[PDB]
RNA sequence: UUUCUCUUCAGAUCGCAUAAAUCUUUCGCCUUUUACUAAAGAUUUCCGUGGAGAGGAA
RNA sequence: CUCCGAACGGUAAGAGCCUAGCAUGUAGA
């Protein structure tokens, strides 16, 4: 079933396979990825380039 | 249908405007309610007048258990729905209450090997 | 494949585990699925079927309970009207429905007890069930639930009927019910372990 | 008329009476009116054979004292 | 991990920082299919790509307790904990309506009931359409004040209870 | 009554007995060795 | 704080409200204050602050001033605005100014119960340091 | 004059009423126990209370 | 003729893979 490359193993299923690399060892040693809270100028970026690439 | 939308969206404001200036008032009116029942009590007559109804939120018709039928309690936790599922007269035989009670030799409240309790209203 | 029970009970525990000795419940899945798959290549284009499209169910499928997925999935042909769901016993049948292209089947067996005689109650809640329950794979609207009673030997269905289905379907669990290979070894099992050598 | 045993091992042994051809959404109003939380909260199960709130009572065929493991939502 | 936001939160006085929501929907939404995916990480931007793209204002539906994206990610922005100022850019929006939604339901569940009114009031005059989903599953066309009115007036307008917001009648006679 | 627990007290012997014998030629155990 | 007295208040009352309800306001403020930022009890400080400027102001109107009448200087602490054994504290010819107990010896309170400001002007503040753990009265 | 501290003695319905536990006996139960039922006797625990030093605010 | 009860005696044991809310606050150079 499921296998990972960095992880170096295999899950036998699915929603047990999705809770593994969100917090994993190895996911973990591949980099920290703390959410880091953006400025308030990205939420407007955000909006932003969103509104004109979607809508727009 | 931009125009019906603008028209139902004041149908609301109406109501939800209603709302409140109808919940301010309700404490004056209930206040004001009973000064009018307070006159109403005072002078308004001599057990000759009620301008009410006994109104209760859930009817409790009880019936009579046969002998030893289960004094079963309806859960005093929701009865302000008044809700249609209470209403049901709750004098029934639940699972052994189908018996007689009476043609047994002498007398079984419960051969469970813990009758604790003593008691049937005799006296 | 041993259904359930209640309170320990090791002696009937261990009487039924062994009335089940290997994995069972997944044999009779799978012999009432090709029977039923034999039965509906006995009649394809009289019945307007496409093809036998048996579902990749999962290994347990037979044993779970809480869902309930399609065990063979039929093609019908075109313009396929539906009957309302109903009993296989009831001869009234309501035609007035949609018409759907897929009409899916799902065997489920019935460990029955003294309360749970009923099995067209039990068939139809558990078809209600998996029909409103937003969490069981479930790819047509319509379809049949067909249960079966195994320790008493009675059999019920009701979901979405066919066009000539239901005398079809009736005769075929008949049959199906009566002369299984999966049962007969059921019933030897059990009068083995029961000592009623007749 | 039935009588019912809302149980659970968690300090809520429940007693309701349930009606015969009644459906599952007033024995949850019996539940909530007797154990105390919101009524649509309350979940009923038997090894996760999961009772819903439009199957019948006498559908699934519960009798007197058919006792059920209570759990919430 | 999804304990904290990324190391301290200036914690909700109500009942808890993450715990606002009962625990038993919590950890359902913990235990869900959506939680796998773009639960890896989201602090103010990708929030906003993640929001756009979900058209539902519900909260859980089916027999077993399954929550909508809607909630779930209402509880992934509870988690990142974000600033006065992206919530205040979100119910300013007219544009995409459910950003401002959650902005209006976050300020509700995280703010001071003087700044939910003062942020909530003009939330009372769009009379367009707001798709939700049921408990039974069907879904169900309604409009936003109903909405707010349920916020507001009502208690559990989704699966969450609320913190008791005070009646108008007090701030009336104290303040604004 | 006592019958019980002595049923009880077998089936734990056999289950101790069925461990034992699962893991003293387990995959870690001996299919690991076999591989050395 | 005012919330109820079952009677109504004396006559000189109205010159009391403006001074009373901004003292009331910061100390609401302080009380739904925010936790980050306070170490561990650096939140309790302004509280003790602003509870010693409620006493003093009223105590400069009860008899300091002359002002309050004989009424209010019973009344105010009738009701709860300052405290009475805290003025009886204030009425000793040591016990000038200070907390509760912030840098006081052993008193019946195995930590301290004289005052936050009890200890000396020319001898505590250990070489330059000077703090309180209970009111930081330097 | 009013209160808070405390070592101290109570056979006053110490408290114009009223809680539990432990032990020893007697019933009802009883599938094992813990939870039990209703009568007697005793020892403690808790809500307390009374009368006498000394020491602290008005 | 309204006196209404709860827990234990209960869910076989298993080898391969995987994920996590919690906890110390110091001695010393």
């Amino acid at each position: 079933g499921y296998y990972c490359n960095v992880c170096d193993c295999v899950v036998k299923d699915s929603i047990n396979f999705l809770d593994h690399i969100n917090g994993k060892k190895h996911q973990r040693n591949l980099g920290m990825s703390m959410r880091v809270e953006r400025s308030t100028l990205d939420q407007v970026k955000k909006r932003f380039e969103v509104n004109k690439k979607k809508m727009e | 249908n931009d125009e019906e939308e603008y028209e139902a969206w004041k149908v609301r404001e109406l109501k939800r405007i209603k709302r409140d200036r109808e919940d301010r008032e309700a404490l004056e009116k209930e206040k004001a309610e009973i000064e009018r029942m307070r006159n109403l009590t005072e002078e308004e007559r001599r057990a000759e007048l009620r301008a009410n109804g006994k109104v209760i939120t859930n009817k409790a018709v009880k019936g009579k258990y046969k002998f030893l039928q289960k004094y079963y309690h309806r859960g005093a936790f929701f009865m302000d729905e008044d809700e249609e599922v209470y209403k049901r007269d709750f004098s029934a035989p639940t699972l052994e209450d189908h018996f007689n009670k009476t043609i047994l030799p002498k007398v079984m409240q419960v051969k469970n090997f813990g009758r604790s309790g003593r008691t049937k209203y005799t006296h | 494949t041993g259904i359930f029970m209640h309170g320990k009970i090791p002696t009937l525990k261990i009487s039924l585990i062994q009335i089940f000795r290997a994995h069972l419940w997944q044999k009779i899945h799978e012999s009432i699925v090709m029977d039923l798959c034999q039965v509906f290549d006995q009649e394809l284009d009289a019945l307007e079927i496409e093809t036998v499209q048996k579902e990749t169910i999962h290994p347990r499928k037979s044993y779970k309970m809480n869902s309930s997925c399609a065990d063979i999935l039929l093609f019908a042909s075109y313009k396929w009207n539906v009957s309302r769901p109903s009993l296989l016993a009831d001869s009234k049948d309501v035609m007035d429905s949609t018409t759907t292209q897929k009409y899916w089947i799902d065997i489920q067996l019935r460990w029955g007890d003294y309360d749970s005689h009923d099995i067209e109650r039990y068939a139809r809640a558990k078809f209600l069930d998996y029909t409103t329950d937003n969490m069981s794979i479930y790819p047509s609207p319509t379809g049949v639930l067909i249960a079966i009673d195994l320790a008493y030997n009675l059999h019920s269905a009701y979901g979405n009927w066919f066009p000539g289905s239901k005398p079809l379907i009736q005769q075929a669990m008949a049959k199906i019910m009566k002369a299984n290979p999966a049962l007969y070894v059921l019933r030897e099992r059990i009068r083995k372990g029961l000592q009623l050598y007749s | 008329m039935i009588e019912v045993v809302c149980n659970d091992r968690l300090g809520k042994k429940v007693r309701v009476k349930c009606n015969t051809d009644d459906t599952i959404g007033d024995l949850k109003k019996l539940i909530a009116a007797q154990t105390g939380t919101r009524w649509n909260k309350i979940v009923l199960k038997k090894w996760y054979t999961i009772f819903k709130d439009h199957v019948s009572l006498g559908d699934y065929e519960i009798h007197d004292g058919m006792n059920l493991e209570l759990y919430y939502q | 991990m999804a304990n904290r936001t990324v190391k301290d939160a200036h914690s909700i006085h109500g009942t808890n920082p993450q715990y606002l929501v009962e625990k038993i929907i919590r950890t359902r939404i913990y235990e869900s299919k959506y939680w796998k995916e773009e639960c890896f990480g989201l602090t103010a931007e990708l929030v906003v790509d993640k929001a756009m793209e979900l058209r539902f204002v519900g909260g859980v539906y089916g027999g077993n307790i399954k929550p909508t994206p809607f909630l779930c990610l209402t509880l992934k922005m509870l988690q990142i904990q974000p600033e006065k100022d992206i919530i205040v850019e979100f119910i300013k929006n007219e544009d995409f309506k459910y950003v401002r939604m959650l902005g209006a339901l976050y300020m509700r569940l995280t703010g001071t009931a003087i700044d939910c009114y003062k942020y909530l009031e003009p939330l009372y005059n769009d009379y367009r359409k707001i798709k939700s989903q049921n408990r039974n599953g069907e879904f169900e066309l309604m409009h936003v004040d109903e909405f707010i009115d349920e916020l507001l007036h009502s208690e559990r307008v989704c699966d969450i209870i609320l913190p008791r917001l005070q009646k108008r009648y007090v701030l009336e006679e104290a303040e604004q | 009554e006592a019958r019980k627990r002595e049923l009880k007290k077998n089936k734990k012997q056999r289950m101790m007995v069925r461990a034992a014998v699962l893991k003293m030629k387990d995959p870690k155990q001996i299919i690991r060795d076999m591989e050395k | 704080k005012v919330k109820r007295s079952r009677k109504a208040p004396p006559d000189g009352w109205e010159l009391i409200e403006p001074t009373l309800d901004e003292l009331d306001q910061k100390m609401r403020e302080a009380e739904t204050e925010p936790h980050e930022g306070k170490r561990k009890v650096e939140s309790l400080w302004p509280i003790f602050r602003i509870h010693h400027q409620k006493t003093r102001y009223i105590f400069d109107l009860f008899y300091k001033r002359k002002a309050i009448s004989r009424e209010l200087y019973e009344y105010c602490i009738k009701e709860g605005y300052a405290d009475k054994n805290l003025i009886a504290k204030w009425k000793k010819q040591g016990y000038e100014n200070l907390c509760c107990l912030r840098c006081i010896q052993t008193r019946d309170t195995n930590f301290g119960t004289n005052c936050i400001c009890r200890v000396p002007k020319s001898k505590l503040e250990v070489g330059r340091i000077i703090e309180c753990t209970h009111c930081g009265c330097r």
